[PDB]
RNA sequence: ACGGCUUUUCCGGAGUGUAAAAAGCUCCGGGAAUAAGGGCUGGGCAAGGCCGGUGGCAGCCGCCGCGGUAAUACCGGCGGCCC
RNA sequence: GCCCGCCGCCUGGGGAGUACGGCCGCAAGGCUGAAACUUAAAGGAAUUGGCGGGGGAGCACUACAAGGGGUGGAGCGUGCGGU
């Protein structure tokens, strides 16, 4: 339900470093080393291979981000009948 | 091990070698006479220090408490040094603006160094546009040029 | 005195005394708290200090010194015990001190009060400093010294109201005695409550231990017991 | 090597002797470099 | 709340003071009039088991430790303690 | 243990017996030996429990051994997960 705002894009988990950092190919074609804060960090599992919204820092704005949303299989289906996320994307 | 020794009438020039050998393991005597802490001040023994601020960042607390901190990075008018400064308050950082000026000192933590649950930074903020930090959380004053 | 001069007659009548000491004393053949000590007797009736000595029942003469709660490991759980240490005195010259357990705090108050009373000795008082010649029983006669422990305790004699330069401890246990004026020195780990109680009374013990002339009686002041003024 | 007895017990740690044995070798390499 | 009193201090004058001034000191007129803050409040360590917000967030924390929707420990009100 | 002598060594845990310098050795290596930074404990003796692919004693057809009858394969009755 939530769209990304500003900067905020959408995201494809790509692999997972540990120590929370992710990894993130955006839908621009940067793949950013992303930081999951500590308040949605606490609450919801994440697997490989996830819709996120994505979050670019303010500083260095090219290779580092926060993941700050994360959507449901029903919201994907959701997305995907209003036309906002493609075939493409998912699979990369 | 037998008696302490020399205990000898004359002995004293041995007695007093033998204390003056062994005040060098005594840590807080060899940094006093050595100097070490000089050599390594970023502060330069100064009691509190002005410098500009560079940017925003957020630092997390050690385990087992959660939360984020707020800092700024502060670089030194007097010698061009970088270093982190808490800033103190709730909601104190949204006073804060790149490319202002700070007056920070010692957070007083032990040994002259880090406290609590932030271990890494060393200072904290007081003043900001030279107007006192603690005022503009309270209140009773408003923050210089906008 | 006199609520605890009935007291101790009331005392006295209905109490049915079951070891020879407790009989002597029920029969009057002892009349004074002195002639119990020095002579090997056991002490194992509570009532015999009651009635020789009735002001230790006094609130003012009673001192918890200390409470504590200790934990027993089980497959269904912890088992917790109270530890109470306490003293009293009749702050001229007599002096107990106690440890009691219970399964509450109120049991082992009892018990720690009642050991504190069996435990009961005399000491002996003066004056010995070198800034103070007045002969009387303000101090200890001369330096002494306790163990317990890791704690060393040593006593010194001082001027007249100086004051007790000494942890709270010392402090309670020395003014239940009789002592006005004492400077101190101490080593180990005094945090440790029991064993610095412990080492205070061994050093007050002690001062029956040390030989003296009858020329010393009459130079520092000495008295044993009372002060019988 | 100097003495450090307190280094052998087992407690948290990995064998204090194959720490000596890398320590070893890591100090080969660096004296080979500086003939160099 | 009623009735009374004083003027260190405050306001306006005379003398003395001072190289000259200013302070200070002695008198005269008016009048309770002109005058209290800073830190702390879980233990160490004196002082609340009260109310309203926040909800592992924001924050506190010399050290030990609080905060996960019933917070004596964070923010605020009302009380209280030390100087 | 109480007393009379002399020499050697130690001063919270790590970094570290490391870096740099020097001497010795054919080599492998030996002796001497810091700092920046990091950390609230590390370490010792003893207590109560729980555990051991440690020992001993005892017990149980929801354990075995000796036996009797079965369930697991099919269709259906009913309860559970999933969709
Ligand atoms: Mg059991
Ligand atoms: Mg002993
Ligand atoms: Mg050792
Ligand atoms: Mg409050
Ligand atoms: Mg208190
Ligand atoms: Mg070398
Ligand atoms: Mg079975
Ligand atoms: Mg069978
Ligand atoms: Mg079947
Ligand atoms: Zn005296």
């Amino acid at each position: 339900v939530p769209l990304p705002e500003g900067n905020q894009l959408f995201g494809v988990v790509e692999q997972a470093l540990g120590a929370g950092w992710m990894d993130v190919r955006c839908e621009d074609g940067k793949i950013r080393r992303c930081r999951i804060p500590g308040k949605l960090r606490r609450r919801v599992w994440i697997r490989v291979g996830d819709l996120v919204i994505v979050q670019p820092w303010p500083v260095q704005s090219d290779k580092r981000g926060d993941i700050v949303y994360r959507y449901t299989q029903t919201q994907v289906d959701w997305l995907l009948r209003k036309g906002k996320i493609t075939q493409e994307f998912l699979t990369g | 091990p037998g008696k302490k020794a020399p205990n000898g009438e004359f002995a004293g020039r041995k007695l007093k070698l033998k204390r003056k050998k062994f005040r060098w393991s005594d840590i807080r005597y060899k940094r006093r006479v050595l100097r070490l802490k000089e050599k390594s001040d970023p502060l330069e023994g100064a009691p509190q220090a002005r410098g500009i601020v560079l940017e925003k960042i957020a630092v997390e607390a050690k385990q087992p408490n959660s939360g984020m901190r707020k800092a700024v990075r502060v670089q030194l008018i007097k010698n061009g040094k970088v270093v982190t400064a808490f800033c103190p308050g709730d909601g104190a950082i949204k006073f804060i603006d790149e490319h202002d000026e700070v007056i920070i000192e010692g957070i007083g933590g032990p040994k002259g160094g880090s406290m609590g649950d932030i271990p890494g930074i060393r200072y904290k903020v007081v003043k900001v546009n030279r107007v006192s930090l603690k005022e503009l959380v309270k209140g009773r004053k408003e923050k210089p040029r906008r | 005195s006199q609520e605890w001069k009935e007291y101790a007659k009331r005392v006295l009548d209905e109490w049915q005394p079951k070891t020879k000491l407790g009989m002597l004393v029920k029969e009057g053949q002892i009349t004074d708290i002195h002639e119990i000590f020095r002579k090997g007797y056991q002490i194992k009736e509570p009532e015999i200090i009651d009635v020789l000595l009735p002001e230790v029942n006094a609130r003012e003469n009673q001192e918890i010194l200390d409470i504590a709660l200790t934990v027993r490991m089980t497959d269904s759980g912890r088992r917790v015990r109270f530890r109470v240490l306490a003293a009293v005195g009749n702050r001229d010259g007599y002096v107990g001190l106690g440890i009691g357990h219970g399964r509450e705090v109120g049991i082992a108050i009892r018990k720690a009060i009642n050991y504190a009373k069996l435990n009961i000795i005399e000491i002996k008082r003066g004056c010995g400093s070198w800034e103070c010649r007045c002969r009387r029983p303000h101090s200890v006669p001369f330096t002494v010294e306790g163990k317990e422990g890791s704690v060393r305790v040593k006593l010194i004699p001082g001027p007249r109201g100086l004051g007790l330069v000494i942890g709270d401890v010392g402090k309670k246990i020395l003014r239940l005695a009789g002592i006005q004026d004492v400077w101190s020195q101490t080593l180990g780990e005094t945090r440790t409550t029991v064993n610095f109680a412990k080492a205070v009374f061994n050093a007050l013990y002690n001062t029956n231990k040390v030989v003296v002339t009858p020329e010393m009686i009459e130079r520092y002041g000495i008295v044993v017991g009372r002060a019988m003024p | 090597m100097k003495r450090r007895p307190r280094k052998w017990k087992k407690k948290g740690r990995m064998r204090w002797k194959w720490i000596k044995k890398r320590i070893r070798r890591l100090k080969r390499q660096r004296k080979k470099e500086r003939g160099l």
